[PDB]
């Protein structure tokens, strides 16, 4: 006979949350990845200096002169950050993150410019030789959709 | 409908904040007592315009 | 005899407002607290620098090099922000806020990482020693329900 | 009176914060429509319980 | 009869993006220009030294002792950086930038202080004589709105 | 990037159109920045099922502005056109805020 204004408006806010759910869920993940990136960076300094001073990429965190323990460079969504031959990889925690990005990671690696180096940011990579890396293809890479426009670099970016 | 519209919290109602469908279904009692009232006054208006022998229609 | 569509639909919007009342009232408070947090932050800079440059936490706002007057770091819902030995506490005004959060506050404190510091955000805390704080247990802490997921830190978070 | 007491901001009301005298005077419309309703049902209850010879009441 | 909370809130986030569109679009461009500036600088060193050691401004990159190829001093938003008689100009790429700043550039030039030099930063300029430059008026200058407060220098700044 | 996302995956959303469905929505596909929503076939009116609308944007230069209306196709990075075909949700069913034409600026 009457009461449908309360019933529909409680059910439009319910469906509004369902539509606002995936937007906040990738905005959210995309936010948790933007930090793995900040934790990865700022460690470029150590790595850059080590390379320019010696001409060899730092083998591990201790070589680069950073928390000798990968797990000591963690965060809220970051379970750690390891330096492996100049390549700095950031791992996403398992608690406090999206759902399709946890335990997932990215990498920052550089290239000899000769007198200086240039840095790249993208999906996990392994270093082959002092001037070549390759996709650490394995299945734990953070999905392209969660990576900034500034971190879409490919293993062979120059 | 007039005595049942004199406010809220009568005998048998609900509070207005329920969901409408539940409110209307609980009152179904009163919607029913109204229809029966109607059917009755319709019957009176439609109709209207052991001793075995005592039971037979006579003249 | 008739008119119930107008009577029920005016009474479903009335009850719709009553159901939408507590949702807007915590969404609202949760919004007024998210600012106390923004006002508390951005003062991390002063405090961080003071600590790294001297190895001692700034005793008060003036030491940290910020509006020497706590009341000078207020807002709409924020009655102020005081720095007490590196701990930055934000107080909720008394006018313009929820109802169960006014005059209530939170704290931001940091910890020596050795070469850098890490910040925490949560319910009011007091600093004991240069690397230890404790619950400013007293009854004026902003209730957990009003605090972001990023500001649920405990006095002993590391 | 009971439909007009279902909450505030109906058709023709006022907000409750006006001064009482003005609120009551604006509703005077409805106070009037109620009295007329009364007078009518009273009239129905009170009533309800030249050829000069042509004008006389006959049998 | 009911559902307007979902419809309005999906349409307020839509218009919120439209209002947040120009803010992120100049903040963004202003960010891509701030780099053309960083790429232009750090090349002041080469140019300064060349001038102080010889008393003549470096004619080109090779003279200044930098990537003999302008295109070798590029970036993400920077298509290059050329040294033309001590004046260092940075060109904005065509891909990955705003829209009203691509292919656009700025310049850094210096002036003899006698025993040292002082640097300026602003819209493209050409060098006339060893102590005078002029607007490289041509239409490809990065618009004042995109330039930092520290890079608003005029051709005749002293 | 300065280029419109070709499809859902490019835009970084449920790689599957059908994964962005609802009660009355059978899906939502991103086709070159244009986002089209299809009405389910069950649980809806009768003259709107299997029918859809589109949201598309335009370069403002440094930002973009969004439009909402009847299905459209993207031609070039700054031009779309009526996806004239007969499955557009009828104007009467569209909000006042979603009456945009293919050439709205």
């Amino acid at each position: 006979f009457t009461l449908i204004e309360l019933m529909i408006v409680i059910a439009i806010v319910g469906i509004l949350a369902a539509v606002a759910l995936p937007a906040y869920q990738d905005y959210t993940a995309r936010a948790q990845v933007s930090e793995a990136i900040l934790l990865a960076e700022g460690q470029k300094s150590a790595v850059t200096e080590y390379y320019l001073n010696h001409g060899k990429w730092p083998e591990n965190n201790t070589s680069a002169g950073v928390a000798s323990s990968p797990t000591d460079i963690k965060g809220k969504y970051v379970k750690e950050v390891e330096v492996k031959n100049g390549v700095v990889t950031a791992t996403m925690l398992s608690s406090g993150v999206n759902n399709e990005i946890k335990g997932k990671k990215l990498s920052l690696w550089a290239r000899r410019e000769n007198g200086s180096v240039k840095w790249f940011c993208g999906q996990p990579v392994t270093r082959t030789d002092d001037d070549t890396v390759a996709d650490a293809k394995d299945g734990k890479e953070i999905d392209t959709k969660h990576l900034p426009s500034t971190c879409r670099d490919n293993f062979d970016a120059k | 409908k007039m005595f049942a519209d004199f406010g809220s919290e009568l005998p048998g109602p609900t509070q207005m904040i329920v969901n409408f469908s539940h409110m209307a279904q609980e009152y179904f009692f009163h919607v029913a007592g109204s229809i029966v009232a109607v059917v009755m006054s319709f019957t009176w208006s439609y109709r209207q315009p052991l001793f075995m022998p005592v039971f037979g229609p006579v003249l």
